[PDB]
């Protein structure tokens, strides 16, 4: 059936910022956080199933 | 598996369909589920990656039920060349309900898009089945995949996906009770067998 979607007004800008954070780290003023690899997560979180 | 005695996730897939001509059809899966004891993750380690305002992950986890909370780690298959980008999911319940599926696309832990789909039970094989077939992907997700595939190396894509999360909440429309919540985290797959995944139970401590 039909679906209802609530998109943000600055979607295009937010998507470009999501990439520009990695493309220009000293340039993009994006929020900083602990890298996933350095967090207390199970060893299996980064070793994909074989 | 992902599920409580009230609702169970049977199948999930995010795909790209391509029809070169009326005689040729192609379908590529980026991620899939459904094609013994789950490892646990302290939910406090991921709260910052998901919305935390009125109706956020911490709020929903506190209200509960806490067994409905799962964290899914995906290794998305991006090895792919008219097109349709869609999502197919299927839930199962013993009781007849009207479910509401909220899918929040999150960037830096903040909601950017919200797909909301009300689904109804169809009694198949002794139980109630809620199926969402070929749900169109939003323009944010389509352009995101296009921009991810455009990066020259895989390590770069994993770095961008580091601030990209999806929060899926399935709720009893009448009761407003959380039936199932899946917090999704992504990496790019680097395997010959393609898309892989790991599922964890989200716990308080
Ligand atoms: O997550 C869900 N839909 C959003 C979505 C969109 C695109 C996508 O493809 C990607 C390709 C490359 C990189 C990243 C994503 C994956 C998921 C969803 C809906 N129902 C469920 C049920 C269980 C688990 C998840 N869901
Ligand atoms: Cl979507």
């Amino acid at each position: 059936g039909h679906q209802i979607v609530h998109v943000r007004g600055d979607s295009e800008t937010d998507l470009e910022a999501l990439f520009n954070a990695v493309m220009n780290p000293k340039t993009a003023n994006v929020p900083q956080t602990v890298p996933m690899r350095l967090r207390k997560l199970p060893d299996s979180f980064f070793k994909p199933p074989e | 598996s992902i599920g409580t005695t009230k609702l169970r996730l049977v199948e999930f897939s995010a795909f790209l369909e391509q029809q070169r001509d009326p005689d040729s059809y192609n379908k590529h899966l980026f991620v899939h589920i459904g094609h013994p004891l789950l490892e646990s993750v302290d939910i406090r380690q991921i709260y910052d990656k998901f919305p935390e305002k009125k109706g956020g992950l911490k709020e929903l986890f506190g209200k509960g039920p806490q067994n409905a909370f799962f964290l899914v780690k995906f290794w998305a298959d991006l090895n792919c060349n008219g097109a349709f980008y869609g999502v197919t999911s299927q839930y199962e319940s013993s009781e007849n309900m009207t479910v509401t599926c909220s899918t929040k696309v999150c960037s830096f832990g903040k909601q950017v898009v919200e797909k909301v789909e009300t689904e109804y039970a169809r009694f198949e094989n002794g139980r109630f089945v809620y199926r969402i077939n070929r749900s169109p992907m939003c323009e944010y997700m389509i352009n995101f995949i296009h921009k991810l595939k455009h990066l020259p190396e895989k390590y770069m894509m994993n770095s961008v996906l580091e601030n990209f999360t999806i929060l899926l909440v399935v709720t009893n429309r009448d009761t407003q009770e959380t039936l199932l919540c899946m917090a999704c985290v992504f990496e790019v797959s680097n395997s010959e067998h393609g898309a892989q995944h790991h599922i964890y139970r989200l716990v308080k401590d």
